[PDB]
Formats: C-alpha cells, sequence, structure tokens
C-alpha cells in the first residue's frame, strides 16, 4: 500500500546476495494497466516516474551535463521519453537521442541506425536506454553488447545509466557492468507494475569493479524479487510535479588520468561530487552503409 | 517559384474535416506555469496544457523544410502551451497563431500589451 505513493519501487539490496534458480517471471498484477491522467502516454508517464526515483539518487550533475538517450524513437515517429528527459534536465543540458527507425524528436542532436553503427569522440555524463531486444531465457547480446562497450569507454567516471531490461530483453555482462558502480538498484516503475520490465540504474561509474557480480545469477535474483514481491499499479506520483526538475549541483568535471584515480577521488566519484572526462566540443556520427 | 505550401495545405485539409495530426507529446506538469507561449520548460496555467514542441511542429512531422532562410525551427527542444480548448490539435493551433514578441504570450490568447491599464494600482 505504502509503495503506491512513490514513482515506483527499487530492488532490494538483500536480492542481491541471494544465489537464486532462474525461472518463469509470473506477475500477479500481470495483463492489467494503470489509470493514466488524460491524454498522458505511457512513455511520458514511464519517464516521469524513472527522473522522479533518479532525483532521490546521488546523480553528478555537472554544469554542461551530456545526456545519450537509446531506444527513443516511439511507433508514430515522436520522442516522449527525450520530450521528459528535457523536461527533468537542466535548461542548456546537451541531449543526444538515437533509435532504428525515422522519428521528429526535442534532442539537440538525433541519430537514426543501429545502435552499434553510433560514435561518439566524447564521453557522457548520462546514458538512459528503453532499447528492447528479447532472448531459453539466455543472456542476450545485440545492443547489450555494444551498450557494455558504450559504458566501458564512453560513460565519464562519476557518471550514471538507466538501462531497460526484461524478462527476456537482458544481458549478463550489464549486470557483471552494475559493479563497476558506486551502487546500482533495478528499478520498476509504479505505472508499469504489471510488466516485467525494470531500469538498471547504475549510480556514480568508478570504471573498475567494486563487486563481482554472476549476470545470470543476478537475473534470477531479480525475477525472484518480481515474483514475491507484487507491486500494486499506480499513477499517484504523476500528479505532484512540484519537485520534478533535476537539481543543479554544477558538479565538478577535471579530466585526471587512469594513474590519478585514487582512493579520495573514487570516495568523491562515489558521493556524485566528481565527474572525470575531457570537456572538447561534443562530436557524434551515425555510420551509413554504402551500397549500389 | 514553386514552392510546397504546407500551412496552407494543413489548414484547407482541416476546413474540409481531415482528422487533425495526432500524437503530440502532452507533458506531465504543475498548471501552474507563466502561461507564455513557447518555453524552454513546461509553463502551462490552468488553462493550458504543455507539449513537447518538435511533435507540434507541421514541419518537423512532415518531414519538410521550415519556412524560412535558416530553415530554424521556433518549437523543436521546447515546450508549447496551448489553450485546453485548442489542445486536440495543437500542430493547427502553432501554424494559425503568433507569439508576442513583446510578453511571449499568445496573441489572442494570453497577450494584454493592447489593453486600457487606465486605473493605476497603488
Ligand atoms: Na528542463
Ligand atoms: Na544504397
Ligand atoms: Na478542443
Ligand atoms: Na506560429
Ligand atoms: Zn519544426
Ligand atoms: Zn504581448
Amino acid at each position: 500500500s505504502s509503495q503506491a505513493w512513490q514513482p515506483g519501487v527499487a530492488m532490494p539490496n538483500l536480492y542481491k546476495m541471494q544465489r537464486m534458480l532462474l525461472e518463469k517471471c509470473d506477475l500477479q498484477n500481470y495483463g492489467d494497466s494503470a489509470t493514466l491522467p488524460k491524454g498522458i502516454m505511457m512513455n511520458v508517464a514511464k519517464y516521469t516516474q524513472l527522473c522522479q526515483y533518479l532525483n532521490t539518487l546521488t546523480l553528478a550533475v555537472p554544469y554542461n551535463m551530456r545526456v545519450i538517450h537509446f531506444g527513443a524513437g516511439s511507433d508514430k515517429g515522436v520522442a516522449p521519453g527525450t520530450a521528459v528527459l528535457r523536461q527533468w534536465l537542466p535548461t542548456g543540458t546537451l541531449l543526444v537521442d538515437s533509435d532504428l527507425n525515422d522519428f521528429v524528436s526535442d534532442a539537440d542532436s538525433t541519430l537514426i541506425g543501429d545502435c552499434a553503427t553510433v560514435h561518439t569522440a566524447n564521453k557522457w555524463d548520462l546514458i538512459i536506454s528503453d532499447m528492447y531486444d528479447p532472448k531459453e531465457n539466455d543472456s542476450k547480446e545485440g545492443f547489450f553488447t555494444y551498450i557494455c562497450g558504450f559504458i566501458q569507454q564512453k560513460l565519464a567516471l562519476g557518471g550514471s545509466v538507466a538501462i531497460k531490461i526484461t524478462e527476456h530483453s537482458w544481458n549478463a555482462d550489464l549486470y557483471k557492468l552494475m559493479g563497476h558502480f558506486a551502487w546500482w538498484t533495478a528499478f520498476v516503475t509504479n505505472v508499469n507494475a504489471s510488466s516485467s520490465e525494470a531500469f538498471l540504474i547504475g549510480c556514480n561509474y568508478l570504471g573498475k569493479p567494486r563487486e563481482q557480480i554472476d549476470g545470470y545469477v543476478m537475473h534470477a535474483n531479480y525475477i525472484f524479487w518480481r515474483n514475491t514481491n507484487p507491486i500494486q499499479l499506480s499513477s499517484y506520483s504523476l500528479f505532484d510535479m512540484s519537485k520534478f526538475p533535476l537539481k543543479l549541483r554544477g558538479t565538478a568535471v577535471m579530466s585526471l588520468k587512469e594513474g590519478q584515480i585514487n582512493d579520495m577521488i573514487l570516495s568523491l566519484l562515489s558521493k556524485g561530487r566528481l565527474i572525470i572526462r575531457e570537456n572538447n566540443r561534443v562530436v557524434i556520427s551515425s555510420d551509413v552503409l554504402v551500397n549500389n | 517559384a514553386f514552392a510546397v505550401d504546407a500551412a496552407k495545405a494543413y489548414k484547407d485539409y482541416l476546413a474540409s474535416g481531415g482528422q487533425p495530426i495526432t500524437n503530440c507529446v502532452k507533458m506531465l506538469c504543475t498548471h501552474t506555469g507563466t502561461g507564455q507561449a513557447i518555453t524552454v520548460t513546461p509553463e502551462a496555467n490552468m488553462d493550458q496544457e504543455s507539449f513537447g514542441g518538435a511533435s507540434c511542429c507541421l514541419y518537423c512531422r512532415c518531414h519538410i523544410d521550415h519556412p524560412n532562410p535558416k530553415g530554424f525551427c521556433d518549437l523543436k527542444g521546447k515546450y508549447v502551451q496551448i489553450p485546453t480548448t485548442c489542445a486536440n490539435d495543437p500542430v493547427g493551433f502553432t501554424l494559425k497563431n503568433t507569439v508576442c514578441t513583446v510578453c511571449g504570450m499568445w496573441k489572442g490568447y494570453g497577450c494584454s500589451c493592447d489593453q486600457l491599464r487606465e486605473p493605476m494600482l497603488q
């Protein structure tokens, strides 16, 4: 009952320490749908609750923040999630989005094509993904292989991620990478609690493993949580938008070498008080296959 | 001197009984905003709905060039406030209306730059 007032529910830490056997995700509240505010799309409601929850975390929010959003195109050719991120993020935040098919966006720049065709010369402060690619319930690669590589090469230390997963759309390597953040969780939006969907949130990237995570076991732990803790569908949090905007912390950004990352630096990164990356001109590109 | 006139084509389509462009992205907001027409964040007042700008632009939605030399969009990356009575056709509203360059309110839907303001208040 108490969770219905929240934007959603984060997986309790005790589940991360178990070794569950994988099995079907069978939700008691499945097939159902929540009562959305008049004319509000499920994608706007879902992203609003994700941002409402991200507000409670130690996200680094530097001036000139850099955010990239994957899987941003809707079936109707617009970008509802991008519109919510731009509302949530401080004005002036650089926002780039991307998807497989054409769509019209409020993002500063939009890349169309397979996410594997996306290249950026710069590092990012936040990565959001709504990409969906399911597949026997074994670890799936495809865009998950790309996102694991993108996180390890283009995420600034201190940066965070919110990557959508489901019972069948997940990757063992992505769960292993959550151990490379100061903290992580699986977050279920209350408006979509009847789905196996969750956002894997990595908070404050350390660029190295703080904890060894077996991704196959951790997905089984996630499913066990969803199977045993029913989450009541709720749109309650969507009606009070007074504290919605991400607070501009003006988090310090500095370019330190890999050999200068000591324990004091790791401690600042872990508190959301530091971003490590150069602050060069943001340059992105989408590879084009040439064929006659 | 040929040039596609998308604006006139949409207005004629609406006058003939055509269904307005749909899937404009409506945002959640307090509805206690300034009520200005086009803002960096949702500013809907109690009589308006805030929408993602790109989704309410005829040119953006029809994948057509913007009718100005620099091909610049006044809506993309911003939020447009649409009177609730016109929220069923945000694209038609933005096309048919003009933002006051002085107060930033829609002309005929917020702009009071032309009112008397004769009796002053203490
Ligand atoms: Na904003
Ligand atoms: Na070709
Ligand atoms: Na109407
Ligand atoms: Na206009
Ligand atoms: Zn436009
Ligand atoms: Zn005016």
